[PDB]
């Protein structure tokens, strides 16, 4: 099984925050 | 109240390292709880939640996997102060553990999962958060629930932390932060909840893995 079917999304570019 | 400084490294940091989880009660006080709970709420009311998503969208419904619904706060918004309080406490905890987190660098973190399972039996099937590598080392959860009996209204988020011989069950408590890796030692669920069951996740990044990841996305891998 995909694993990633599973996992809550997050957006993977232009989002990110930093520390 | 302890200061940062002491929770992140005398409490958090061995807590992490030992167990992989960490769950700190009255995290803001009875004060700020309620008013990020207005803040949800109002999120909530006027009709700002939607369905939460999966990394991976294939031939089944989100709802079949997760059943909240959600949005993405920063905590500059109107009306989204205080979530932006608590987002800006959670970065200062992290900041005062940052390089004694196992073997990660945290450079940066998500928006704020701003989450409510509206009751009816919704919860979230069993899963991983960071099962193939995206970056995400720490999940972050806040819990708002006034009231909450988990006896009768569930909603609670199991734990199945790899080898132990004990699962951790976390009840979705007013003011209670909870830290736990987000990788494949932490698989979990959030049990049906049968009340309005409310929730403010943040994940942090690991700054390698996140590269990566990244170049894998723009890359289109
Ligand atoms: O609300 C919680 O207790 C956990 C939610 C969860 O597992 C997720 O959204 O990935
Ligand atoms: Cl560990
Ligand atoms: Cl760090
Ligand atoms: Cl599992
Ligand atoms: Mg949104
Ligand atoms: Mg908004
Ligand atoms: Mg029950
Ligand atoms: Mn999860």
């Amino acid at each position: 099984l995909d694993l990633e079917t599973l996992a809550p999304y997050i957006p993977m570019d232009g989002e990110d925050f930093q520390l | 109240p302890l200061p940062a400084l002491k929770l992140a490294l005398e409490y958090i940091v061995p807590c992490m390292n030992k167990h992989g989880i960490c769950v700190v009660d009255d995290f803001l006080g009875k004060e700020t709880g309620q008013q990020i709970g207005d803040e949800v709420r109002a999120l909530h009311d006027t009709g700002k939640f939607t369905d939460g998503q999966l990394v991976s969208q294939k031939s089944d419904s989100s709802k079949d996997i997760r059943g909240d619904k959600i949005t993405w706060i920063e905590g500059k918004e109107p009306g989204c102060e205080t979530i932006g309080l608590l987002m800006s406490s959670m970065d200062d905890l992290i900041r005062h553990c940052n390089g004694k987190l196992g073997s990660y660098k945290i450079n940066g973190r998500t928006k704020a999962m701003v989450a409510c399972y509206p009751g009816n039996g919704t919860g979230y099937v069993r899963h991983v958060d960071n099962p193939n590598g995206d970056g995400r080392c720490v999940t972050c959860i806040y819990y708002l629930n006034k009231d909450w009996d988990a006896k009768v209204s569930g909603g609670i988020l199991r734990i199945f932390p790899e080898g132990k011989a004990q699962f951790a069950d976390i009840e979705p408590k007013f003011d209670r932060l909870l830290f736990f890796w987000s990788d494949r030692r932490n698989p979990h669920e959030v049990q049906p909840a049968y009340a309005t069951r409310y929730a403010i996740t943040v994940w942090y990044f690991d700054a390698d893995e996140r590269a990566r990841a990244k170049v894998k996305y723009l890359t289109g891998e």
